[PDB]
């Protein structure tokens, strides 16, 4: 009689990174690095308040693109490109410091 | 729903690392600039 | 993700045999071993059976074995028992789960994995006795200040008990059933409520029994 | 490194599903095929283990430094985007040093749990048979499907079996 | 004695892959090796230990050992590495380096213009040693299947050169070179040499005319 | 993972306080307890050389960049928080990452250092007794008191007790 | 820390530069040397892996972020500073680490191989012979220069030299 | 760093011998155990011979076993290979080059190391027959449009050509050669340019043949 004693293996291996060998054969491994991401802003639980096309700023100032957003409160501020913070041209003084300020903020 | 965002969208993973932005708002993995990076759950394989 | 069916409930006569039966789905049933437990009403856990993914081998507990049969089917994904002579010790709440267990009860699929997929959904309620199916009794409990409704003298007592179609849900106490002397049980219902609101607003309690398919509505007045 | 995944055992077994690590036996009456529950656990709560104390990250709340729609400072631009680039290399080297390790860690890890039960099987079999060095043992009298299970069961006795295996191996 | 996968094929970025297989005699158990052959020049090391690679070698290039068997990855190939390579490794039995048998690979090229068919006629000095040769090449095209027919007064007769993909547009390049005496050389009027490349619609015709 | 300390060595003995690693032996004599040195001595060393490399660290000078009394501007403060937290996060995972691997080492050496011990002791023994697999060593013929010594010593000769077990296993 | 390099073996050979695990064989024809390759190339291939994989590194473009050859404002520079220090802590200390781990790492996985090729020619001598413990193998019967290289090529049979030598323990 | 001489080349008849001699510099040649190799004209690799670094084992390939003698030394640094019985099987590319090796053909000064010194420097081309070492024939190709250069009727093959002295390399196709029925080869090297510089540029080729010490320079005109 005889018995012997042995490990499994697979097919198809996964190649994995080591301190002594750059590729080493495993079983089914596992992915670390992330590669995908959502599409999509996800507020469900969160009381989110999309400016639009109005910008921080107008919201101090008080700007007609940011009549809908003088006052309120939100534990997520949103933020988007056409934003417009001046219906008279004009600048701000220190604009990156207030901007700031204002998205770190949670109501006016 | 979701606790992390960049400019693109958001990032719902349990994994500690991504390759997507270095610039990322809220608890987030942190960016790596590895593309792939695979950790072994098994032990070597010899083939037959 | 998390959704199942459960089947087999009712009120079975002691000697006879009961039969549930439980489909989830969500996920490969294909793979992971099941378990069917006990629990005794009031407290205390008291396992049943364990089956394997393929159905190799049984292994039941010395409290039922021999007694009990545990199967399953990966083509329709469900888990089923059959048991026979059913005692006053069976009638309890027999809720069938995936446990950790043993390794090669799971497939090697889900081996490499931290992910631990839980479960437990609902409960049966198996009971046995003499049936005597009995249809529940409403009363309101009328006059801060509460009020509330006490439904009474019925079987078995799978009830449940919603204020306003289940809208309100503060202040709400939902008391433990009470059995007496004619073999029926009792259970009583309140709410909370400032004192100043005894006739404005329309207070309305609804009681569901379903081994008699029974759906009661009171409405409370002082 | 140990000697027995890289080793002595130049074989895998494919065909053996049952567990990480088996016995695969041949007496007279055939050919059978079983797995070890205490290693294979073992080293399944160890991975699983490792998984856990992975996955589990707080991650300090972080916001917004740098503006997306509208232009920064250079000097202070270029502030940011040198101490962000440098954390990035930090944890990309802290990711691949983690990585590596932990794969060399874990597959060493198999091949010690492998002889801990190799090691286990040879306590229980310590007078009645040899090991060929293929993984293999070469039983001097017999076995039976019985005597797989109680090896398996680590309830083989070997003083039941000693005078026999004397007395073979010296005539 | 090695496997011989004789060609693989590609697209700049798409990572393909060169198998080299053997027996516990060489693949073992043993080391494999690999190297990159230019077309035309000497060739440069690429994968020792199979899966280290020497100083000049870009990250792109990565070599793999699967058991008994190996294969060779390369990753960000681009036009410039249009190239020979070999399979090697150390044999136990046979006390030596075991190579296997080689691969020529070349991108997929996008389908160039027809070739820069350019007829020449045998120069004045080229009869002066008894023998003429009409010649009728055809540069940068692609792919390599074409087929040339001479035409000697429109009837062709029985009994050619090309290069490999160039360094930087996968170029090809082809030229025939119809050798005869004079006695069979100056016996004809009309000389032609058609195509029916896949790269054009009807056989193109070029034709000179001796003085 | 070694079989010793985690393996066959189901229990350990909380009554040994005269070392990591010691002998208890029971012969006609009774019960008696030592404690080998050579092991121990190995360990303690090692782990004190472990503390004295950790303890000491030179730690370059810093200074203040954020006043404590005094408004900083906006944005360069959000700067040099982000950077600080990043900082404190970074040093926080290698904090981490430097327990559980340095814990994981020290108990895995002093498991391997038990087996070593145990081979050592093995190679005194050679012929002359058999390992139970518990830890233990079934003396075939007797181990006096002055013979325990000896294998502490590391002075037990098995040419002098080969013939006896010789004997005593074949009649 | 196995009990091969560290631990039995006392003495390392300086004079045999043929390999870092070879053989050295005293028989009635004299005094000879060789070495192993397998444990020699698999030692050495380890190292040039680690090597290989430590020497490779992209490095990131950087800039420059402070001037030269003027004055920076204060606040930012000492910003600048701060970072910077800091960065060359983190990668200080990490270089320490990783230099110590790989040191530890390649000595004993040295010492492994050394076990491991141990294991191997113990296994080839399974029951012709025995092992006094400094490393030596008390052959009982005898090996030639062929026997030797038998040894070495993987070769050697003991159920040819089986019955010679319980014939020789026993008489 | 990577220099190196190589001697030994030329025409050498079926069933005599042949020596080959190479030598480098740059390095610690006494430690590196050095291969010879050949490659058949075409495709197709072969190993030849290898060498200890002290010249302890040598290990012929079977396909020349006991048929060739390779030898080194180590104080000039210096690597020869001596070869009889040079039949058609033989006339192929001969390197000597440092491949990755068993560890001890090597010193163990260069074991702790990922340097891998690599090389296989320049080729040897040696080929067996009746020598008759001719003499090259060139022929100007004349006229986007093209021009080039026809080389025909010479042997041995270790041609080269350039183009102005080797100045002009863009667009240029150097075509490998063809053997017919006379035991002589033929090749073709041409050149693309816009069709506006007919008569306009010099146009040189030049070609260079070794065995033969032939050097030939022609110009392209309408
Ligand atoms: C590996 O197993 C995981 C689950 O453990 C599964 O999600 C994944 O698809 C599997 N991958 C492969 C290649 O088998
Ligand atoms: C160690 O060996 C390397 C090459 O592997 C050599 O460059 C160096 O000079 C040697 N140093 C000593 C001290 O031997």
């Amino acid at each position: 009689d005889k018995i012997c004693l042995g490990h499994h293996a697979v097919a198809n291996g996964t190649i994995v990174k080591t301190l002594t060998n750059e590729q080493e054969e495993v079983t089914n491994a596992t992915e670390t690095v992330e590669s995908t991401g959502i599409n999509r802003l996800c507020m469900k639980g969160r009381k989110h308040k999309d400016l639009g096309n109005c910008h921080p700023i107008g919201m101090l100032i008080g700007t007609p693109a940011c009549d809908l957003h003088l006052t309120g409160m939100w534990d997520t501020l949103i933020e988007r490109e056409n934003a417009i913070a001046y219906c008279y041209p004009g600048a701000t003084v220190n604009v990156e410091a207030l901007r700031q300020k204002i998205m770190e903020s949670g109501g006016i | 729903e979701s606790k992390c965002f960049w400019r693109g969208g958001s990032i719902n993973t349990r994994l500690p690392f991504q390759n997507l932005s270095p610039r990322t708002v809220g608890q987030c993995p942190k960016y790596v600039n590895r593309r792939s990076l695979m950790l072994a759950t098994g032990m070597r394989n010899v083939p037959e | 993700q998390v959704q199942l069916l459960e089947s087999g409930g009712g009120v079975v006569q002691p000697g006879r045999s009961l039969r549930l039966s439980c489909a989830a789905s969500g996920f490969t049933f294909s793979n992971y071993g099941m378990h069917w437990v006990r629990q005794a009403p009031g407290k205390g856990l008291e396992w049943v059976a364990i089956i394997s993914f393929d159905g190799s081998k049984k292994y039941y507990a010395n409290s039922v074995k021999g007694r009990s049969t545990i199967s399953r089917d990966n083509s329709k994904n469900t888990l089923s028992l059959q048991m026979e002579s059913l005692g006053p010790e069976d009638t309890a709440l027999y809720y069938c789960a995936k446990l950790p267990s043993p390794y090669y009860f799971d497939s090697r699929f889900v081996w490499v994995a931290a992910s631990a997929f839980h479960f437990w959904g609902q409960g049966i309620l198996v009971t046995v006795s003499s049936a005597s199916t009995k249809g529940p009794s409403v009363f309101p409990l009328a006059p801060t200040a509460a009020l509330g409704c006490l439904v009474k003298d019925y079987f078995p007592e799978p009830v449940t008990v919603s204020w306003n179609s289940g809208a309100l849900t503060s202040g709400v106490h939902t008391f433990p059933a009470v059995l007496q002397s004619s073999g029926l049980y009792s259970l009583s219902s309140v709410v909370t409520v400032p004192s100043s609101s005894l006739g404005t607003q329309t207070y309305i309690c609804n009681v569901n029994h379903k081994p008699s398919n029974t759906k009661v509505d009171k409405r409370v007045e002082p | 490194l140990f000697g027995a995944i890289a080793g002595f055992l130049e074989n895998g077994w494919e065909g053996m599903v049952d567990g990480w690590y088996g016995f695969r036996h041949q007496n007279a009456q055939g050919t059978g095929q079983a797995a070890d529950y205490k290693s294979t656990q073992a080293a399944i709560d160890q991975i699983t283990g490792k998984l856990n104390r992975l996955v589990e990250k707080t991650n300090t709340e972080f916001e917004s430094i740098e503006s997306e729609f509208s232009e920064i400072e250079h000097q202070i631009g270029n502030v940011i985007n040198w101490t962000k680039d440098s954390i990035t290399d930090i944890w990309t080297y802290q990711a691949e040093l983690l990585v590596a390790m932990e794969n060399q860690h874990t597959i060493d890890m198999a091949d010690s749990e492998m002889l801990n039960l190799y090691e286990r099987v040879r306590k229980q079999l310590r007078q009645n048979a040899e090991e060929d060095g293929k993984g293999c043992f070469e039983i001097y009298h017999a076995c039976d499907d019985s005597c797989m299970e109680s090896i398996r069961n680590n309830t083989y006795d070997h003083s039941q079996y000693r005078e026999e295996a004397l007395l073979n191996r010296l005539n | 004695m090695l496997t011989q996968p004789p060609s693989a094929s590609g697209t700049p970025g798409q990572r393909v892959t060169i198998s080299c297989s053997g027996s516990s005699s060489n693949i073992g158990g043993n080391t494999v090796h690999w190297f990159q052959q230019l077309p035309g020049t000497a060739p440069k090391l690429l994968i020792y230990t199979n899966s280290l690679r020497p100083s000049g070698v870009p990250d792109r290039f990565s070599g793999s050992k699967s058991g008994t068997s190996a294969s060779l990855a390369i990753s960000g190939l681009q036009s410039e590495d249009e190239a020979d390579y070999y399979c090697a490794a150390w044999d136990d039995s046979l006390n030596g380096q075991v190579f296997g048998g080689g691969t020529k690979l070349t991108v997929l090229g996008q389908p160039k213009a027809a070739p820069s068919v350019t007829l020449f006629p045998p120069s004045s000095e080229e009869l002066q040693a008894n023998k003429a040769t009409l010649v009728c090449l055809i540069s940068d095209f692609y792919p390599g299947a074409v087929t040339v027919a001479w035409k000697a007064d429109s009837s062709p007769v029985k009994a050619e050169t090309t290069t490999p993909s160039k360094q930087s547009n996968n170029k090809y390049a082809a030229s025939s070179y119809l050798s005869l005496t004079p006695e069979q050389w100056k016996s004809h009027r009309s000389y032609s040499c058609q195509v029916t490349h896949e790269g054009s619609t009807v056989e193109k015709t070029v034709a000179p005319t001796e003085c």
